[PDB]
């Protein structure tokens, strides 16, 4: 909502892009402090009662601090690759291998 | 407000400091339990440790059964308190066992409140122990005096050593390992460990930088 009243405004254009950041800073000193997988598998996806819904919806606003932590990554990378697990530490030379293969 | 006016005239005196007004009431010796809850739920330690009260400590401790000794211990070796950690370090229930070892969380079946902030957690992560407390603030008395009491971190494995204990923390919780990883690190690498841990010193520093 500020990031739009920020381009209806014109004049207090500053003053919205001062307050959006305040907006994002909070969500990220909030990533900051888990711990446990729990609590980050409770705040990257909301409440059930995969399906990753806030990074989905991180992306559309585009705060980028929010998806470019590690806290997060760790998250996606162990989705990126689900069964595989072994080459998620090799060679660039391994990995070419594995395309060719494929690609053959 | 589930405490009594004896606790509150207990609990008030000791936040503040009275030796006589506490004396007197472990004096007294009738209808008091040591234990209690106070707003977000203060021990006897908790409160008297939190601001600088060595006289009602050395009090404090005279009783048997105090159930909060872990996080009056963290939360002295976060400060710079040293007298009041000797006093602590020189209780006779916490010496005699590997409580300065164990981690919390790795302590026991840890059903007991030793570590116990509250009722939702421990005060730090369940992972960090005392010697690696001492050393992220940098406290070069408080370390000496662990390191004379028999206290030595404990070097992580390698990245894929493929052991059973490295195996079970793996595939329950990789998130928590990955962290308890780069607090031991944080711990091993700093000027207050390598300083007074080993002999030495300037090899084992150009070592693990590698």
């Amino acid at each position: 909502e500020l990031a739009k009243l920020a381009n209806i405004e014109k004049e207090f254009k500053n003053d919205y892009r001062k307050l959006s950041m305040q907006c994002k800073d909070f969500v990220v000193g909030v990533l900051d402090l888990c711990r446990d997988s729990e609590e980050v598998e409770a705040i990257l996806n909301g409440d059930l009662e995969a399906s990753l819904s806030r990074v989905k919806l991180a992306i559309k606003y585009e705060v980028k601090k929010f998806v470019a932590h590690p806290n997060c990554q760790q998250q996606l990378l162990t989705i990126w690759y689900e069964n595989l697990s072994g080459l998620r530490e090799q060679t660039i030379a391994i990995k070419c291998l594995v395309v060719l293969v494929v690609a053959l | 407000t589930s405490l009594t006016a004896e606790e509150e005239r207990f609990l008030d005196a000791a936040e503040y400091g009275n030796i006589p007004v506490v004396r007197k009431m472990l004096e007294e010796s009738k209808t008091l339990n040591v234990n209690c809850v106070d707003y977000m739920g203060q021990n006897a330690l908790q409160l008297a440790v939190g601001n600088e009260h060595l006289e009602v400590t050395e009090l404090l401790l005279k009783k048997e059964n105090l159930a909060r000794i872990g996080d009056a211990l963290l939360l002295a070796i976060s400060k710079g308190y040293v007298r009041i950690v000797e006093a602590i370090l020189n209780h006779p229930g916490f010496a005699a066992s590997k409580r300065l070892t164990l981690s919390p969380c790795e302590q026991e079946l840890q059903d007991d409140d030793f570590y116990a902030y509250d009722e939702d957690g421990t005060r730090f992560s369940p992972d960090i122990t005392p010697i690696i407390l001492a050393a992220h603030c940098q406290k070069y008395e408080v370390v000496h005096m662990l390191l004379m009491k028999g206290a030595r971190i404990e070097r992580p494995h390698d990245y894929f050593c493929k052991c059973g204990d490295c195996m079970e923390k793996q595939r329950h919780d990789s998130f928590s390992h990955s962290r308890s990883r780069i607090n031991a690190y944080k711990g091993l690498a700093s000027p207050a460990y390598l300083s007074l841990s080993s002999e030495d010193p300037v090899l084992t520093a150009l070592e693990l930088s590698n």
